[PDB]
RNA sequence: AAACUCCAGUUGACACAAAAUAGACUACGAAAGUGGCUUUAACAUAUCUGAACACACAAUAGCUAAGACCCAAACUGGGAUUAGAUACCCCACUAUGCUUAGCCCUAAACCUCAACAGUUAAAUCAACAAAACUGCUCGCCAGAACACUACGAGCCACAGCUUAAAACUCAAAG
């Protein structure tokens, strides 16, 4: 998880943000916001890491990203509530679109293929 | 040809959309006097939008700020508040006849 | 039953026939059962209202095409 | 319960007209939908016949305001025959 | 996020209702909580009798609190309002302001209902 | 103000449950409901207690 | 001035005295009009029993028991011991929709008791207890 | 019409006039119809601002003596 | 600009050291949320 | 009639149950479902289709262990009715409806109307119902009854669930 002292993904540009008081950093950083927030942090990093061009959205480098995170999300959900039938369901059906993202990214690329799948630490794993 | 047809318009004599008498202005749950104008003076029946003539995302924001603000200890419940029975009245209804 | 006086006014000018009342069943497509084996039919109708009192077409219009007798409609 | 008391479907008499309080009284409680409220609270409605009820009921007030309106229509053509005789 | 806090308190007197407010803003602040500010809505009958604490309650103080505090210190802070003796009542909302108004531009008219049966003649 | 008609019945084209199920169409008939005569019951029943009351006192 | 229907709740500081008691002093009468019997009783504005009557205590029983004439009885002997007592005039608290809800009322007229207010306490739950099954009659 | 525009704008405006439509002459001409026809008639001309072109139209009924009672 | 708005409104806060002055404020003055409306559609403010 | 009479009425204190009005709203969810208040987490997929058996869910009812008592209530007992009444009516009280941990995997689970994209053209069109069709794909269906059956197989289910026939009979069934 990103510190909780990062600011907004939003306000991490604005000139004149570093300088600043001391609750005007906190109330604009991670640790007065909510889980969203982390999250887009989280995407905006794996981005940065892994693929190029950050300002695509469609491509399917970033489709995967995008759904790893909220297959995370989903995970860090499930681990206190057990009993959520519907995220369960949500986290599935998640790894399944991720898991059909690989084969068509594996098929096209095979080589920022390898590059999401160390970077991201997924293992493509052939159905039975 | 002829500059007597008639041209491709919209209508200029359309009327603007007709707009609740709360839109616009933000309903607070703290605004007791504002939610006791759509409850019933005898019972504190929240007024149906047939009677208080709001629209539908006015009248659930009254609803929503009715409920919270009696359950927080705002606003009674089973009656209105006497001291809001000589507020305007903004509904359509009537009891005596 | 604005305008009945006035047209059988003009029928009795024109010398033709007018029928502004009620159109009983049968008036065409069985006439020679109702006013006689020899009776001859109007060879045009001249419609100036088609829809009778229920905002309906009328039945004569129907009726005249089923006797092969020409209309001229409003 | 822990409500003020006599400030709640209170209707005062005046002149000693206790049947006009009584009526005023019953009919606001009629147009608040009390008194159909308590008549079918005496027994327990199963949801499916509550969902049934609520069906017909809003069904029968779309068609009888519907009615009404046609009504209110027409009820400008009463006037007497202008073309009698025709 | 930005939350507000509906409070109150038992009708005491000044020395007592200012204890008690310096009591539950320390309490935020020691949530990690940034207090924007403090509000008197003031003292009022309330519309129901309300039973707190072995206490029977009539008339109370209203107070707002307005503050900027992380999504893990409100259940703390509720908590802490319940051992508290001397809080009739307290509810932590997200603050209404937070919430923008969306532009409403009119009640659109709502075209009446058609072709819902067939137009043979029954 | 009559009530929305727009996606409460089930058709071909709703993708919502039907909010209403209503055993016959909603089309206006040709009619209206005969007058209902009203259910009456006793009278002057107040005025046959007192005069039994004072019976029972004399 | 004009009638005022609303209640003269004691917060206000309304001028009307029925002789030369206010509001919240005039004795309550609370009639229990059930589906079976009507239980009338007059009590002071300091929860004092005064009176009590009722269709059983009035010699009417099992169906006849219910009926708007027991219920109009029972007010009369009621209003006839709460003006012994020193009962003028009353504030009338119904609860319930069963018959006799007006007989009572009626009856207590009748007896010599003035009806200031009318006031209905029917319990209603708002979502509470889950009644008795329906009847297949 | 592009006139639709102009008669839109005095009916909410200036609202209607006091002389009773006579539809049973074919010539009859409205307060409506003669603002719309000096408007036109300025647009002729060639000025470039609306609002500028609806005052003038106002200033010359108002020369001309036309009656303009402005409903607020 | 909503970081130069805030930055303002800092200034304002409660913090450990005005905390009693701002609780004696607070029991000084008063605050009322209350308005009625009307069928124009207007805000009554409560003047008391 | 039986029952209560440790009863009934006002007032005060007073939930581990259920959420009047809003609701004349038609929103959310894949479905089942979801309508008292606050907070947190959160509502899959940049073409579509694609599994009764793979996986994850699935009203009510039912089972195994630990808790709660307001009310309702299978079974049971009493009272009444009846030729009989093991029912309909009245009273009382259990399992059960609640919470926590596991199970069973059912419904007239139906809006009996598949997913995706598109149309209003003439023969629109057996009848009724909620008008008639085009392109593509999956599932299913083909006389009634035997039969939500026998056997086999799988299942935490053991009076069960899923799949599911045959012999005999009829000229009907719908
Ligand atoms: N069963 C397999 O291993 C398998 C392999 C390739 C494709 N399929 C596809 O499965 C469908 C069903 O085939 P069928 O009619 O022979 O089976 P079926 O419906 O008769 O089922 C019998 C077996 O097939 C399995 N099965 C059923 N649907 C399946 C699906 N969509 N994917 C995988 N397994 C499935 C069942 O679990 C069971 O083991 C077809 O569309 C077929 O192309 C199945
Ligand atoms: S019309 Fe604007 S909120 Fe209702
Ligand atoms: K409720
Ligand atoms: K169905
Ligand atoms: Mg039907
Ligand atoms: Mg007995
Ligand atoms: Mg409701
Ligand atoms: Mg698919
Ligand atoms: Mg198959
Ligand atoms: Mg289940
Ligand atoms: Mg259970
Ligand atoms: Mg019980
Ligand atoms: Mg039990
Ligand atoms: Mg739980
Ligand atoms: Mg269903
Ligand atoms: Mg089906
Ligand atoms: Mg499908
Ligand atoms: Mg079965
Ligand atoms: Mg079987
Ligand atoms: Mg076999
Ligand atoms: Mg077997």
């Amino acid at each position: 998880d990103p510190p909780p002292s990062t600011l907004l993904k939003d306000y991490q540009n604005v000139p004149g943000i570093e300088k600043v008081d001391d609750v005007v950093k906190r109330l604009l950083s991670l640790e007065m916001a909510n889980k969203k927030e982390m999250l887009k942090i989280k995407q905006e990093q794996f981005m940065k890491k892994i693929v190029a061009n950050p300002e695509d959205t469609r491509s399917l480098e970033a489709r995967i990203i995008a759904l790893s995170v909220k297959i995370r999300s989903y995970e860090e959900h499930l681990e206190k509530h057990r009993k959520d039938k519907a995220h369960k369901r949500y986290l599935l059906m998640s790894i399944d679109q991720r898991k059909k993202m690989l084969k068509n990214l594996r098929n096209t690329n095979y080589d920022v293929f390898e590059k999401i799948c160390w970077g991201l630490g997924i293992e493509y794993t052939f159905p039975p | 040809s002829n500059e007597d047809l008639p041209i491709s318009m919209e209508n200029p004599y359309k009327e603007p959309l007709k707009k609740c008498i709360l839109c616009g202005k933000h309903v607070d749950y703290k605004n007791v006097q504002l939610l006791s104008q759509f409850v019933s003076p005898f019972t504190g029946c929240i007024y149906g939008r047939h009677i208080t003539g709001l629209c539908g995302k006015k009248q659930k924001e009254i609803t929503k700020a009715i409920k919270r603000a009696q359950i927080m200890g705002f606003m009674p419940v089973t009656y209105k508040d006497p001291a809001y029975l000589k507020d305007p009245k903004v509904c359509n209804i009537r009891y005596r006849e | 039953r604005q305008f009945s006086y006035l047209i059988e006014n003009m029928a009795r000018d024109c010398g033709e026939y007018a029928h502004t009342r009620y159109f009983r069943g049968g008036m065409l497509t069985n006439a020679r059962l109702l006013f006689g084996p020899t009776v001859r039919l109007p060879d045009l109708i001249i419609f100036l209202h088609t829809l009778n009192n229920i905002f309906e077409p009328h039945v004569a219009v129907r009726d005249a095409a089923k006797m092969n007798i020409p209309t001229v409609g409003i | 319960a822990k409500h003020l008391k006599f400030i709640a479907r209170t209707v005062m008499v005046q002149e000693g007209n206790v049947e006009s309080a009584y009526r005023t009284l019953n009919r606001i409680l009629t147009m608040d939908g009390l008194i159909e409220d308590i008549k079918h609270r005496r027994y327990y409605e199963k949801p499916c016949r509550r969902r049934q009820r609520e069906s017909y009921e809003r069904c029968r007030r779309i068609y009888n305001m519907e009615m009404a309106r046609k009504i209110n229509f027409l009820m400008r053509k009463n006037r007497a025959d202008p073309w009698q005789g025709c | 996020p930005r939350y507000e806090l509906a409070l109150i308190l038992k009708a005491m007197q000044r020395p007592e209702t200012a204890a008690t407010l310096k009591r539950t803003i320390e309490a935020l602040m020691d949530r990690g909580a940034i207090v924007r500010d403090l509000e008197n809505l003031g003292e009022r009958a309330l519309p129901y009798r309300i039973s707190a604490h072995s206490q029977q309650h009539n008339r109370g103080g209203y107070f707002l609190v307005d503050f900027y505090a992380p999504t893990a210190a409100v259940e703390s802070m509720v908590e802490h309002l319940s051992r508290d003796i001397d809080v009739i009542r307290g509810n932590i909302v997200k603050h209404p302001l937070t919430q923008e108004l969306k532009e409403c531009e009119g009640i659109v008219p709502v075209p009446l209902a058609e072709k819902l049966y067939s137009t043979k003649k029954r | 103000a009559t009530p929305s008609l727009r996606g409460r019945l089930a058709r071909f084209g709703n993708p919502r449950k039907p909010v209403l199920k209503p055993n016959k169409p909603l089309i206006l008939a040709n009619r209206v409901g005969e007058r209902r005569r009203e259910k009456g019951e006793a009278t002057c029943i107040t005025e046959m207690s007192v005069m039994m009351a004072c019976w029972k006192q004399n | 001035t004009k009638f005022s229907i609303y209640p003269p709740i004691p917060g206000e500081e309304s001028s009307l005295r029925w002789a030369g008691k206010k509001f919240e002093e005039i004795p309550i009468a609370h009639i229990k009009a059930s589906h079976n019997n009507t239980q009338i009783q007059v009590v002071s504005a300091s929860n004092e029993p005064l009176a009590f009557a009722s269709c059983g205590t009035e010699g009417f029983r099992n169906a006849k028991k219910g009926t708007g004439i027991a219920a109009q009885t029972a007010g009369i002997a009621a209003a006839a011991r709460a003006k012994q007592k020193g009962v003028i005039h009353i504030r009338v608290v119904v609860k319930g929709l069963g018959p006799g809800r007006l007989s009572a009322m009626h009856g207590l007229i009748m007896g010599g008791l003035e009806v200031i207010s009318i006031t209905d306490n029917t319990p209603i739950p708002h979502x509470g207890c889950r009644p008795r099954k329906a009847r297949k009659l | 019409y592009h006139e639709d525009r102009i008669r839109a704008k005095f009916y909410s405006v200036y609202g209607s006039g006091q002389r009773a439509f006579d539809l049973f002459n074919p010539n009859f001409k409205s307060t409506c119809q003669r603002f719309v026809e000096k408007y036109t008639e300025l647009q002729k001309l060639g000025e470039t601002d609306e609002e500028k072109l609806f005052v003038e139209t106002g200033k010359a009924l108002l020369a001309e003596g036309v009656i303009l009672r402005r409903v607020g | 600009r909503e970081v130069l708005q805030l930055q303002e409104e800092v200034k304002n806060f409660i913090t450990r050291e005005n905390l009693e002055a701002r609780v004696e404020a607070a029991l000084d003055s008063r605050k009322n949320y209350n308005w009625a409306i009307t069928r124009e559609g207007l805000v009554v403010r409560p003047q008391r």
